[PDB]
RNA sequence: AACCCACUCCCGUUGAAAAGGUAGGGGAUGACUUGUGGAUCGGAGUGAAAGGCUAAUCAAGCUCGGAGAUAGCUGGUUCUC
RNA sequence: CAGGUGGUCGGGUAGAGAAUACCAAGGCGCUUGAGAGAACUCGGGUGAAGGAACUAGGCAAAAUGGCACCGUAACUUCGG
RNA sequence: CCUUGUCGGGUAAGUUCCGACCUGCACGAAUGGCGUAACGAUGGCGGCGCUGUCUCCACCCGAGACUCAGUGAAAUUGAA
RNA sequence: GAUGUCGGCUCAUCACAUCCUGGGGCUGAAGCCGGUCCCAAGGGUAUGGCUGUUCGCCAUUUAAAGUGGUACGCGAGCUGGGUUUAGAACGUCGUGAGACAGUUCGGUCCCUAUCUGCCGUGGACGUUUGAGAUUUGAGAGGGGCUGCUCCUAGUACGAGAGGACCGGAGUGGACGAACCUCUGGGUUCCGGUUGUCACGCCAGUGGCAUUGCCGGGUAGCUAUGUUCGGAAAAGAUAACCGCUGAAAGCAUCUAAGCGGGAAACUUGCCUCAAGAUGAGAUCUCACUGGGAACUUGAUUCCCCUGAAGGGCCGUCGAAGACUACGACGUUGAUAGGCUGGGUGUGUAAGCGUUGUGAGGCGUUGAGCUAACCAGUACUAAUGCCCGUGAGGCUUGACC
């Protein structure tokens, strides 16, 4: 019925869905522009920004909290050294989503995700 | 279940009268004079007069 | 005549004796009078009453000229009330102060709406078993009609479809407190709708 | 903000600070036979705050060979007094694992003196 | 107790140890019985000698339940275990001494007897 | 447990399948299971026996001849006055 | 084409174990995808207070389950 | 057969079950007659534990049903 | 050249020859109870034991546990216990194959809905110029039940026992609608822990094992929770009770005249309702260009002009299968983020200590916190298409 319920299923089981948004984020903090699907971009913007907010405070406890939800050395190295310092005076709203046509094979509406200053 | 009599030319064509098409979201880019869909990135990669890709 | 409110939430207040009174809190914007329908042009005898604060881009020029015969300068919604005999002239803020403590009232809202409901939820329609040999049909409806002799299904049957955001009134509730400073009516009971809905409060029919 | 502002006026302080795992004693008003009096009810607290959401707790007493438990509303005009006779560490805020155990097994441990 | 075929013990001295509900008295089909209601029991397990023999239709009142009683407050009393008190042909109790607590909610027109012998 | 077998429920019935599947079951050193090669055939074989099996066919296979079998029985029988 | 098809090889950590859970060598992502999150159908998870009242029938589900020691009935072909 | 024969037990209540009577329409001795420990995916009753079987269903997780793009059947049919 | 048979479940609809409640002649009706017959179909109308059973016989209730029709309602809605093909055995009959309107154990229930019938929900057009918003109600539905106490009053009645009518006040049951403040129930938030693989190792943590197995639990949803409802009254009547009164000097409720009269009928209360083609009513807003052809309610074309508005599109919604509805698009708090709270969980890691060690303690109410509240432009809500140009003609009132 979902009155006032938030979050969408995307027809994947919950262990898949956890381990896919961990993997779209870890590729966004390498290339800084991703051509992805439009409902998968509307829910990427609720996973990626508590990584950028977290990066603004360096700590051994924060670098362990960061590693334990985007489990990669290179993404933790890319935060805390470049990002978090570049967005040091931005009160939220770190990304943007630009709709861009449709997929050829299906009609899946696409979107770009892009960091805001680059 | 199956039918008992077949459907004529009239009652077959009446069914598919509600099945037409629509495409109306076309918009002209102010700068480059290129045509694209409203609220979408143009195929040369311009959104509201700014190169993004 | 009644007042158009807005459902805000359920609370609970205590008598100092020890009992609890479940209370539904209703916010009242002061209600302007748009027009006054006399019996001579219109037949019946009624008023128009308006609650405020809609942006001045969404009013059409048909409406914006309609709220300029009286200087109402109106917001969302325009409701009408049929009244016996009274005199309301041009624009007069009808406030909460018509009511007192006691004062059996009627409250009309819509409801929360459930999408497309089966016969068990809709009509309280006890279902077949679960074990003991049963096929795919575990909570489907039963049979519909009789055999050959009516041949048809009979109008008014109880099948399934869309539980309502239909308009429902609850009747004969009582007012616990009237607050003119924060503009509240406190009503003991349940009030139909969701929080943030729209609610009309009439003095009671039966009484 | 409007039911959050009414609910400041019913609340006038009656209770002290306490946790689960405590042995409270509660003085409740008893109106029967046209005379008001008090009554003491002492047991061990197992459920804590905002239990609906307006602040109700729960206390387990071992009566004449028979268990009983009683859920109190905090800001009622019936719950009058509340004193704290003993306190200890439980670690696990809800003690519903004492609806089974009964004797020397249901001793609240004492890390906390 | 609260349904037909609900095993529940007694809170009484003269009686039998366990009884079982067979009929909830009252209306057309009352399905449940709270604290303070008349049920009709069969005697399922008797003490080697008391007063009541095994296998006899009696009448009882319900005095303790694990679902609780609810006063005009949010405040509820909730025991553990179910308990009944047998009655005579007339509704007056059979035994002498009642075991364990009762509630104050039971005291009424006809039940000033058992709340005397109660201690609560 | 491999392995052979088929007691129950539900799903499937235009099936994924002209007899399966997922869960549970029985035997599991022997009156066992099985690979290769051979023997027994149509009023005739085989059978711890059910009228069971003998190439998705069995109270007597499959195929070609006698044969365009016989049908007091059904169905059909075509341009005008 | 979820079926059928004889024989060898068969590592690591726990385990009596070729059972079972995670992995090495090696191999694969089952040749239609994207949405949204109605009834109803299928395969599942938890449940107040009762505890067979269901039904042709406790069918089905739930429960039980290990190793060591203590302890063990009528009955018997004297093994059980 | 008449028949839920009659009598006792078990249940608040027992056309089934257990024990007897014998008035066997129509038991009976190798088409065997009466007993019998251990074994049955065997038939019928009773009990403890246990439970969404049920009073009476409420909620959550997956795969379909629904919408969009690609491909694209079937039985049935005198005419509407 | 097929109309699937008994009982159960689910869902029902009509009759009245009434089981309950409502009104009432007579009684061999003192009172409480009854018996019997006229009027009445509005709402109700039991859980179990035993049997394949309907039926029945029992135990316990209740205001009462109604009798029939609807292929002995209902298998393209369920079951398959009964009759039920192939197996096997008993008793009887036949020399035999075999059989019995005798018993007993075992045994496959097929379908994707084309036409009404429909229950929900939209598209087209219409309503005589076009919009926006609010409405009368023709007509149709929904609902309708009842106990026990207590006062009247232990009064009337009666040897006594026993005990009321009319009226009033309470608070229960069964059914319904709404609603989460409370009392609970409920998977992606926070912990504990088992086996193993990994991140170079120690620490810390993350995969897979049904959510690995469990303890708790916010929002939403929900009942077993919370609140509310069934009227009062008005009309016209049924059975019945009459008042005046003739025909028929009297009598007579009727022929004329005049009343009382029940849950049934019509309003009364809740909802839909102008496709009510009879297409209603109010208030307010918009638009005041030419030209030619052929034929003049003038029709048709050409050109300028496109307003009130609406739609596409975007952000969404306690609205939703799709639609539709509702809120908003920089005139900006519509959704995400951010900053403070609130709630939950149960005192993080790292360091410092204590100890040979697992552990304790300082660390310490710590840290993390989904759906909630308040604020804040940080990111995303950037033209085009439909719709025109003063609204026919007859009559009457009318300068």
């Amino acid at each position: 019925m979902r009155h006032r319920k938030s979050g969408r299923h995307l027809s994947r089981t919950s262990a898949h869905r956890k381990a896919m948004f961990q993997n779209m984020a870890v590729s966004l903090f390498e290339h800084e522009l991703i051509k992805t699907t439009l409902p998968k971009a509307k829910e990427l913007r609720r996973v990626a920004e508590p990584l950028i907010t977290l990066a603004k405070e360096d700590s051994v406890a924060n670098r362990r909290l960061a590693f334990d939800r985007t489990r990669s050395k290179a993404a933790v190295g890319k935060l805390f050294n470049d990002l978090g310092k570049r967005y040091a005076n931005r009160p939220g709203g770190y990304l943007r989503i630009l709709k861009c046509g449709f997929r050829a094979g299906d009609n899946a509406p696409m979107a770009y995700v892009e960091l805001v200053d680059r | 279940a199956v039918q008992q009599n077949k459907k004529s030319r009239s009652a077959r064509d009446m069914r598919r009268s509600h099945d037409a098409l629509e495409s109306n979201a076309l918009s002209v880019e102010k700068s480059t004079g290129e045509v694209h869909l409203r609220h979408h990135v143009s195929p040369d990669g311009f959104y509201r007069g700014r190169k993004v890709v | 005549i009644g007042v158009v409110g807005r459902k805000c939430g359920m609370t609970r207040i205590f008598t100092e004796e020890g009992v609890s009174i479940p209370v539904t809190v209703i916010e009242v914007e002061p209600n302007r009078v748009t027009q006054f329908k006399t019996e001579e042009t219109d037949g019946y005898r009624a008023v128009q009453v308006t609650a405020g604060e809609r942006r001045a881009s969404r009013v059409t020029k048909a409406q914006a000229g309609h709220f300029a015969k009286a200087n109402v300068a109106a917001g969302r919604g325009v409701w009408e009330f049929r009244l016996g005999e009274e005199q309301y002239a041009a624009g007069d803020q009808i406030t909460v102060d018509l009511f007192q403590a006691g004062q059996m009232v009627d409250v009309t809202g819509e409801s929360k709406g459930k999408g497309f409901a089966g016969t068990i939820k809709r009509w309280n329609f006890r279902g077949q078993d679960n074990t003991h040999g049963n096929s795919v049909s575990h909570r489907v409806p039963g049979s519909i009609g009789q055999c050959q002799t009516p041949g048809r299904v009979f109008k008014g049957k109880k099948m399934s479809g869309h539980l309502g955001a239909e308009r429902v009134t609850v009747q004969s509730l009582e007012i616990v407190r009237v607050d003119a400073e924060r503009n509240l009516l406190l009503v003991k009971g349940a009030v139909p709708g969701a929080t943030g809905g729209d609610v009309i409060v009439r003095p009671a029919a039966k009484a | 903000k409007i039911i959050q502002q009414i609910e400041a006026e019913q609340m006038n302080k009656e209770i002290p600070a306490f946790a689960p795992g405590d042995t409270v004693i509660v003085q409740v008003k008893v109106k029967e036979g046209d005379r008001q009096r008090l009554q003491a009810f002492e047991g061990v607290v197992i459920a804590k705050r905002n239990r609906g959401l307006n602040s109700a707790f729960t206390v387990r007493k071992i009566s004449n060979g028979v268990g009983v438990e009683r859920t109190f509303q905090t800001y009622s005009p019936i719950v009058d007094s509340l004193s704290v006779k003993r306190r200890g560490d439980v670690r696990k805020a809800k003690l519903y694992y004492l609806r089974a155990l009964s004797g020397k097994a249901a001793r609240i441990k004492e890390k906390l003196v | 107790m609260i349904q037909t075929q609900s095993m529940l013990d007694v809170a009484d001295n003269s009686g039998a140890r366990r009884v079982m509900c067979i009929k909830v008295l009252g209306g057309s089909h009352r399905r449940y019985a709270g604290i303070g209601d008349i049920i009709k029991v069969t005697v399922k397990e008797a003490i080697p000698r008391g007063k009541v023999k095994k296998g006899q239709v009696m009448t009882a009142v319900v005095v303790r339940t694990k679902h609780g009683v609810r006063r005009t407050d949010g405040s509820i009393i909730r025991f553990d275990g179910n308990a009944a008190v047998l009655l005579n042909n007339k509704q007056e109790p059979i035994g002498t001494r009642i075991f364990g607590p009762v509630t104050r909610e039971l005291r009424t027109e006809k039940f000033m007897k058992i709340v005397s012998l109660a201690p609560e």
